This record gives C-alpha cells, sequence and structure tokens, in this order.
C-alpha cells in the first residue's frame, strides 16, 4: 500500500489532483480490506483536505464505518458501538444498511437478565423502529417490530413501561385507538405499572 | 439583564449559496431551451 | 494610501515587511473561545466543583441519595429519546389535537 | 524615472532584500498614482518563477535577481494588495503560489482560512486548515489543531466527520497536547454524543498523558465519573491508578480511595487500603499520612487494630532502615528546618 | 555524593515500579444490586 500512498502523494504534490484520486481509488478497489487501512485513511485525509463536501462526507463515513465495524467485531456486546454505527447508517441515508445494522443488533440478544441490559436492547428496539418509521416510513414493519420487541421482552421476569409507551404512541399515530386500548389492557394485565 | 435571543440563521456556506445559485440558472437554461 | 490599499494581514508597513506571528500572533484576535483557554476553564470548573463536593462532604455527616447516585444510568440515552421527541411529540399532539377535533364533531 | 529605476532592478544588488525594496517601491510608486492593476502587473513581473522553483534564498552564490521569488516581503505586501484591490479567485490563486512555493507559515494558513471566513466559505477553510496540518509535522501543528477544532466544533458539522478528526489529531501527539485534545474530545463527547464514550476515553486520557500531570487527569477522570455514575463505577478507576501511578501519586489516589471508602462505611476496606498504602509508605519521610490512618482508627478501629496498625509500623520502619533511605530520611529532617 | 545518590535514588526508582504487592480490596458486604435498591427507595422517598 505504501507504493500507493507515495504515488498519490507525489501527484498531490504535482496539484494534478484527479490523477491521485485516480491511484487512490485504484488502490482502495485491488486491495485487499485488511492491508488497506492506512490508504484508507490516507484517502480520507486527501478527500476532506482537497474534494468537495459530497466526497469528503462519503470517505468519511466509509472509514467510520470500518472502524465501527472492526470494534463490533472486537466486542459484540458494545451496544453503544452499535448504536452509533446505526447512527452513521441513518445519516448515510441507505435504507438496506440500516435495515441489515438494525437486524444485526436485534440478533446480539442480552445473555444476562439484568434490567441496564435489558434497558439498553429495548433502547435499541426503540431507536430502529423510530429510524423506520421516521425514514422507511414502513409502518407495518414498525409495528412487526413492536411485536417482536414485545415478545421478547421478559415480562414474568422484568418490564419495559417506555417500550408499551411507545408502541401506543405509535398506534395513537397510526389512529388505531382500540388496538392502542387492548395492548395497554395487555400491558397492564401482564404487569400493572404505575407510569404505565 | 437577558441577552436579546435573535433568530441567528446559520450562516450558510457560500459554496452552499453558488451551488443553489448554480440550480437556478440550469433551471432558467432548461426553461429558455 | 497604504493603510486603504493593503489588507494589513500580512504585511507590517511599521517595519517595511512582513507581519511577525512571533511578536503578533493570531490567536488574540478571535471573536470566540481557543482550544488552550478552554479546557483550562473546564479544569477550573472540575476543581472548584470538586472542592464543593469535599467540603460538602465534610459539613454532612454521611451520604445522601443524591451524591453516591446524582442521575439514574442511561439518562444520555433517554436524552437522545427525548431529542428525538422534539418532533416526535410535536406531531403526537397533532395527532391528539385533529382526533380531539373529530371526536368533537361526534359528540356535537 | 520608470526607465531608470528597471535599470535599478536590472542591478545585482547585495542583498535581496534592496532588490525586494525594488520591487515593492515600484508596486508603490503605481499604487499613489492610482495604477492598482498596474501594481498588480508589475510583481506579478517580479516573481516570475516556473512551478519548480526550489532555489536556496541564502545561498550567497547566485544573482539576486533569480533567488527573489522565494522572498517573504514581496509575497506578502502582494498578497494584501491583491486582497485589498482584486476578487477572491486572484488572492486564493496568489495563496496557492504561496503553497506551491513551500514558504508558507502557519500564520499564512490561518490567514487563508480567515480570508475565507470572512467571505463565508467555512468548508474550505476547514480544507486548508487541515492542508496546514498536513504540511507541519505536529509541535508546529498544535497551534492550527487549536483554531481548526475550536471552528469545527464552532460549526457543529456531522458527529462522525468531528469524531474522525479529533481521532487524527489525537495519532501522533505529544502528551503535553494530549491533555488538551482528549479534553475536548471527550468534553465533545458529554455534549453531543454519549457517556460511556467519554468515560473510555477519559480512561485512555490517563492512559496517554504525560508524567507530570497523570494524577490531575485521573482527579479528571474521578470527578467526571462521580458527577456521571456511582462511586462503584469509581472504584476501577482507583485500583488502576494505585496500579500505575508512582509512589507518591499512587499514595495519594489510595488515601482518596481510602476516603470514599470510609465514606460509604465499608471501613474494612479502607482499613486494607490503609494497609496497602503502609506497605509503600515510609514512617520517618511521610508521618501524615500515618496521622491520618491513627485519626481513621480512633473513629473507626479498636485496640486490637491499633496494635496491628503500630506492628505494621515498626515492621515497616524496620524494612526501611537500609542505607539510601537513613541517607534520605535525614536530608529531608535537615532539608525542612 | 549528591549525584551519586541521584544515581542511587534512580536505581531505587527502578526497583520501585516492582516490589509492588497488588491491592488484593476485600470484597464489599454489600453488592451493587442493593444498592440500586438503596437508590430506588431514596428516589420513592424523595420524589414523595
Amino acid at each position: 500500500e505504501r507504493l500507493f500512498i507515495a504515488f498519490a502523494r507525489f501527484e498531490t504534490r504535482q496539484k494534478e489532483y484527479e490523477r491521485a484520486r485516480a491511484i487512490y481509488k485504484f488502490g482502495l478497489d485491488n486491495l485487499p480490506r485488511s492491508r488497506s487501512m492506512q490508504l484508507h485513511a490516507q484517502y480520507t485525509t486527501f478527500e476532506k483536505q482537497f474534494g468537495d463536501k459530497e466526497g469528503v462526507e462519503d470517505v468519511v463515513l466509509t472509514k467510520r464505518r470500518r472502524l465501527y465495524e472492526e470494534q463490533v467485531k472486537e466486542n459484540p456486546k458494545n451496544y453503544d458501538v452499535w448504536f452509533d454505527f446505526a447512527r452513521l447508517e441513518e445519516m448515510g441515508g441507505d435504507p438496506d444498511r440500516v435495515r441489515e445494522v438494525y437486524e444485526r443488533a436485534i440478533a446480539q440478544v442480552p445473555p444476562t437478565q439484568e434490567k441496564r441490559h435489558w434497558r439498553r436492547y429495548i433502547f435499541l428496539f426503540l431507536f430502529y423502529a423510530i429510524w423506520e418509521e421516521k425514514d422507511a416510513k414502513n409502518i407495518e414493519r414498525a409495528r412487526a417490530i413492536y411485536d417482536t420487541c414485545l415478545n421478547l421482552i421478559p415480562h414474568k421476569k422484568f418490564t419495559f413501561a417506555k417500550v408499551w409507551i411507545a408502541k401506543a404512541h405509535f398506534e395513537i399515530r397510526q389512529g388505531n385507538l382500540t388496538a392502542a386500548r387492548k395492548t395497554l389492557g395487555r400491558a397492564i394485565g401482564m404487569c400493572p405499572k404505575d407510569k404505565l | 439583564k437577558q441577552e436579546p435571543k435573535t433568530q441567528e440563521e446559520l450562516e450558510e456556506d457560500a459554496a452552499d449559496r453558488d451551488r443553489r445559485e448554480r440550480e437556478l440558472r440550469e433551471a432558467r437554461e432548461l426553461a429558455e431551451r | 494610501p497604504v493603510l486603504q490599499h493593503l489588507s494589513l494581514r500580512n504585511y507590517d508597513p511599521v517595519t517595511r515587511g512582513p507581519k511577525l506571528g512571533f511578536e503578533a500572533p493570531p490567536t488574540e484576535n478571535l471573536n470566540t473561545l481557543t482550544l488552550e483557554e478552554k479546557a483550562a476553564a473546564l479544569e477550573a470548573e472540575a476543581r472548584r466543583k470538586a472542592q464543593e463536593e469535599q467540603e460538602a462532604a465534610a459539613q454532612a455527616r454521611g451520604l445522601d441519595i443524591t451524591t453516591l447516585q446524582p442521575k439514574k444510568p442511561n439518562w444520555d440515552l433517554k436524552r437522545e429519546f427525548k431529542q428525538r421527541m422534539a418532533v416526535l411529540d410535536v406531531r403526537t399532539e397533532n395527532a391528539i389535537a385533529r382526533m380531539v377535533r373529530e371526536r368533537l364533531a361526534e359528540k356535537k | 524615472a520608470r526607465i531608470i529605476m528597471e535599470k535599478a532592478v536590472k542591478v545585482p544588488f547585495k542583498s535581496v532584500n534592496e532588490l525586494a525594496d525594488m520591487w515593492i517601491e515600484w508596486a508603490e510608486m503605481e499604487l499613489r498614482n492610482k495604477n492598482f492593476d498596474e501594481a498588480v502587473r508589475i510583481m506579478a513581473k517580479a516573481t516570475q518563477a516556473p512551478k519548480r522553483s526550489t532555489v536556496d534564498y541564502f545561498d550567497e552564490s547566485l544573482s539576486p535577481q533569480q533567488r527573489v521569488h522565494k522572498s517573504w516581503k514581496l509575497w506578502s505586501f502582494y498578497v494584501d494588495l491583491v486582497e485589498s484591490t482584486s476578487s477572491l479567485e486572484e488572492t486564493r490563486k496568489i495563496y496557492e503560489r504561496i503553497f506551491e512555493l513551500r514558504i508558507a507559515t502557519p500564520q499564512t494558513v490561518v490567514n487563508y482560512a480567515n480570508l475565507l471566513e470572512e467571505h463565508h466559505y467555512y468548508e474550505e477553510s476547514f480544507k486548508i486548515y487541515e492542508r496546514g496540518l498536513d504540511l507541519f509535522s505536529y509541535p508546529v501543528a498544535f497551534e492550527l489543531w487549536n483554531l481548526y477544532l475550536t471552528k469545527a466544533v464552532d460549526r457543529k458539522i456531522s458527529i462522525e466527520r468531528l469524531r474522525d478528526l479529533f481521532e487524527q489529531a489525537i495519532t501522533d501527539c505529544p502528551p503535553k497536547f494530549a491533555k488538551v485534545l482528549y479534553l475536548m474530545y471527550g468534553n465533545l463527547e458529554e455534549e453531543r454524543g454519549l457517556a460511556r464514550h467519554a468515560m473510555r476515553i477519559y480512561e485512555r486520557a490517563t492512559r496517554a498523558v504525560a508524567d507530570e500531570d497523570r494524577a490531575d487527569m485521573f482527579n479528571f477522570y474521578i470527578t467526571k465519573s462521580a458527577s456521571n455514575f456511582g462511586l462503584a463505577s469509581t472504584r476501577p478507576i482507583y485500583e488502576r491508578a494505585i496500579a500505575t501511578l508512582p509512589d507518591n501519586e499512587a499514595r495519594d489516589m489510595c488515601l482518596k480511595f481510602a476516603d470514599m471508602e470510609k465514606r460509604l462505611g465499608e471501613i474494612d476496606r479502607a482499613r486494607a487500603i490503609y494497609g496497602h498504602a503502609s506497605q509503600f509508605c515510609d514512617p520517618r519521610t511521610n508521618p501524615e499520612f500515618w496521622a491520618k490512618w491513627e485519626q481513621f482508627e480512633v473513629q473507626h478501629g479498636n485496640e486490637d487494630t491499633f496494635k496491628e496498625m503500630l506492628r505494621v509500623k515498626r515492621s515497616v520502619q524496620a524494612k526501611y532502615n537500609t542505607d539510601v533511605n537513613f541517607i534520605a530520611s535525614q536530608a529531608l529532617a535537615r532539608s525542612q528546618m | 555524593a549528591a549525584l551519586k545518590a541521584g544515581q542511587m535514588q534512580k536505581l531505587r526508582e527502578a526497583e520501585q515500579s516492582s516490589k509492588r504487592k497488588p491491592l488484593i480490596l476485600p470484597a464489599p458486604q454489600v453488592s451493587d444490586s442493593e444498592l440500586d435498591e438503596i437508590v430506588k427507595m431514596g428516589m420513592i422517598g424523595e420524589r414523595a
């Protein structure tokens, strides 16, 4: 990769800017991902040094996505890193990537039955549902996600009133007042909460 | 004394203003064509 | 004419040469707070805050419920939740508003 | 007059500053007679060198007619004249010629971006800050990092852009700037990010700061963890600080850890903490710690624990009866008087 | 004598980074679940 680094920096030094972009892109294409991290970092430096806004955003997004994927592979239990990666994907604007990241985060179920871990998982599910409703505009997908979260919720051990409140708010936004009342009654029967 | 919280709009980068002006000029050229 | 035909940003006419950033740094000309004196502000803030908790512990007999847990955990996730609620509750209150309108339409 | 001073330009003076004076008084003569475009043409003729000029300015073997395009006086006065007379495109071209000629200064980078910011080109100002950061290694590049990070958090660009920007800044920094750099990356992670992010950043900040200010960095970490989460979260910071710090700072951290455990009431753990501190403390050189331990014992302890503390004091005092420690004890004893 | 003792205390400081018996902290008599219990009981009291 250092050959491409020095060649691109030389063509930068000659102010042949597009040629340097060509070297950088060709290096980032025909190299493995495990041997182009320095090339990728120098590309991000060059792009947000000399490129336009869209190119700088794209290069920073690619570097941040690679770093977040490496951090997630290092420790899949870091739900904060998963939330940050999902936020980066949501800012990127790719709905397929956002759905894939949400599914990958949903697959990482919390092993412990602690209140904090369940709260973090429920917050991740609520954020994914909010991203699906606000951007993807798939009300059926949001309802399915809420149903999956309610089914995966260990209500016999610990109940999350915020998830039920969010489901009721989504149903009220959808106009299904009777379904919201039925969900509220089912939640009260399963676990009556003062906040609920 | 309370500071006057005026509506300080975010000063748009002149690259963005130039992009908007170029889009308006392109729309005018397309309408003329 | 010099002081109206030179921008006085790179040339120093009193010495018949360029401006010396050694003598005149650009750090004093900012209208904002430079990155060096901030975090000195943060260090000072943490310092007198810390002496405030140690004098509060000295004057008190023991722990109160607001000094071991000043705020509940996962508070920043909730901060993100309300900064999404900043538009989600807006169209939610618009929702409850217009259903109030048709419900008042059938009740009348 | 223009003819004879053209001949003056032809004169090979002893010093390049003299021919610099010729060119600046040519432009000055033109600007008094309201010939600003003519003055721009004159000093465009002055610094006529190809795109691959690399001659030495101080080389007193070439004629000064050719080693004058790399003189900062002509370029500074020229670009002020262009800025006060011509439009933005020509001034950007002239700064680009400065950066190509490899004579630019950090002051010149800041001047580039200040010119852009007065014309509300904020993104190009960020671009020229980090181009200057690419050109200047790091003990030069702390000033550019100060201004660039301040203006980047001023404009409030995207959060991943700021994260990658600080990760670029922190990469090869000396500790003496790492303190400030980590302080703002933790500060921004608290302000517009997540709390556990800021916690891990303060942790590796304690890891990557200088020896002289490591203790204050653990102090900031402890205060922020106490303000953020419970003191049970602040315990692992405490035993890590005991594990890594030198003896005096470890003593201070150990005393504060004992204070926190006495505040919580688990005085058995505080007694074990005091025992460890007594293991790395000298009675005849550090008497105040032993006085504090006796004070803790008379508030919380019995005759058995007091006898244990006498036994540990006698054993430690016997242990430190080496020649070098006796020398240090007498040195400090006669130093305090 | 001062410089020789400076060398000697540099060697002593080199020894000082390795003789550290690690702080074997005792297990606390209360665990964090009961701490959270105290937190929510105090929260209930202050909210009342």
